């Protein structure tokens, strides 16, 4: 007689709970747009890094594992030695070359943890024009930030990683023929580990922020999510050129 | 992780 | 006697193109950060509804093909009908309530194309409320967006397609047991392809715009770039209720 | 397409 709705009852425990958008008007539109767009190109730089890194001699040669680790832990060094290096070539004072679309002025930068990151970034160019790196040295430090870090325990293929680094760092002192020079240039890739842990805090007290809700585009998200408790594991082994 | 793995395996 | 840095040439044959951010300041924040922010949210959203159709019973009964094919081209739909729902029950005249945090009032929009899609959501909201559609109703009419569209082959599960969406159909009159009531709601029903035509329309201009370049998470952009040319294929064959 | 597929493989 009475036909019931029974498929209504399912669709009814079904519904998903309203989604959130995370907006927070507070936080001005200027400082969530460059955030938001520092990040997506941050993604972006991540992929061509992942790219570049499979092209490197010898770096393929590692267990998938290795490259996988190496990758998740240099990232950081990567983008921000590459910012330096751009931002050098500029040749202006005070100005960060994240891309040759947006050049950021730290003289402009109105919130201070940003401006704070800019400030460091702006030592790592000042300390390339001092010493006048050459493009040649610039790729072999580049490639030596891919194998600055290493977790405790080490590598699957130790040996191999080993013997390849060993090759890049001798590479770099061809590049320079004044060992002096050398020990300058080391010394500057021993600094960087400083600079990206200053870089990697505020990167993940903005991921963690809740309330701000700057959005992270999906690579740079899953990297950042298993690198958080690696950077309070006590998991990470910092590559010294020199004491300490 | 995952998106690196499969960049990497590519 | 004279050992040449070979590995460097190797280096600079890889580095990669400078990356450019996409930024472009004559594009105001205010507007970059609603049409990023509602990307982001869309993109939450579509995630959402192919968790919800896996939980539709007989959904998972087609082939993945199909259910693929489905959600591909309802994707839309099923958005702007959930955001017509959740505005008309907030009561609030020209106010859209995409989230709890994030009611657009249209009366504040300033982007001619975000005012023009805004506007039409509002007819879908007033239809709503003039015709006080239950939410056992609602519910039925959801499930149905979700079979609104078909290939213009058809379906793998065809047969067992129809027997489903026919399912359904009696599912809402059996909910709103007066059948003038029935024409009157799979009269809206057939409206929404004009609607959600509207909003791909807009969708697909922006997602190609590499002027503006508002930010697309991951999922909605393959989702766009897989139904762009469908969208002009004449591949996607519309299901009416009524003539015509 | 892929990350729907895998969405849907789940
Ligand atoms: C043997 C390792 C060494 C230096 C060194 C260390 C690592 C890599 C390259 C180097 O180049 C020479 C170099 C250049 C400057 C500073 C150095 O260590 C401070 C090194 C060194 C150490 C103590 C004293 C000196 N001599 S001096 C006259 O410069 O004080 C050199
Ligand atoms: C990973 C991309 C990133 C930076 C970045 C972005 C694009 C190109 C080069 C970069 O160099 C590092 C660098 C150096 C200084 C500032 C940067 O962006 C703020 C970047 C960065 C660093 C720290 C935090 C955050 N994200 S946030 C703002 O949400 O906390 C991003
Ligand atoms: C048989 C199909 C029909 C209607 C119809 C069509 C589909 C689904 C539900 C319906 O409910 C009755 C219904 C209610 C309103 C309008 C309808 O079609 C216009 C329909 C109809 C068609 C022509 C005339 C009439 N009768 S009347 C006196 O309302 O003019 C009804
Ligand atoms: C896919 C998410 C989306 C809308 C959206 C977003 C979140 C929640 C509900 C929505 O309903 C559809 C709806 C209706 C009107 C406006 C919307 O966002 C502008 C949305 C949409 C529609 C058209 C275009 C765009 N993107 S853009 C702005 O870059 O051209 C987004």
């Amino acid at each position: 007689p009475q036909l019931t709705p029974t498929l209504v009852s399912l669709l009814e425990v079904i519904e998903p709970e309203v989604l959130y958008a995370g907006y927070d008007s507070s936080v001005p539109d200027s400082t969530w747009r460059i955030m938001t767009t520092l990040n997506m190109l941050g993604g972006r730089q991540v992929i061509a890094a992942v790219k570049w890194a499979k092209a490197i001699p010898g770096f393929r040669n590692l267990h998938l594992d290795d490259q996988m680790t190496l990758l998740q832990y240099s990232w950081m060094y990567l983008m921000a030695f590459a910012l330096g290096w751009r931002s050098y070539r500029q040749s202006s004072a005070n100005l960060l070359c994240f891309a040759p679309d947006l050049i950021i002025n730290e003289q402009r930068m109105t919130l201070p943890g940003m401006y704070d990151q800019c400030k460091h970034m702006l030592y790592v160019s000042s300390e390339l024009h001092r010493l006048q790196v050459s493009y040649e040295e610039y790729l072999c430090m580049k490639t030596l930030l891919l194998l600055s870090s290493v977790p405790k325990d080490g590598l699957k293929s130790q040996e191999l990683f080993d013997e390849i680094r060993m090759t890049y760092i001798k590479e770099l002192g061809k590049a320079i023929v004044n060992w002096q020079r050398f020990y300058q240039l080391t010394k500057l890739l021993d600094s960087m580990h400083e600079v990206v842990e200053n870089l990697l805090n505020y990167c993940f007290q903005t991921f963690l922020d809740k309330t701000m809700s700057i959005e992270f585009p999906e690579m740079l998200a899953e990297i950042i999510t298993n690198q958080i408790p690696k950077y309070s594991n006590g998991n990470i082994k910092k590559l010294l050129f020199h004491q300490k | 992780s995952s998106r690196l793995w499969e960049l990497l395996m590519e």
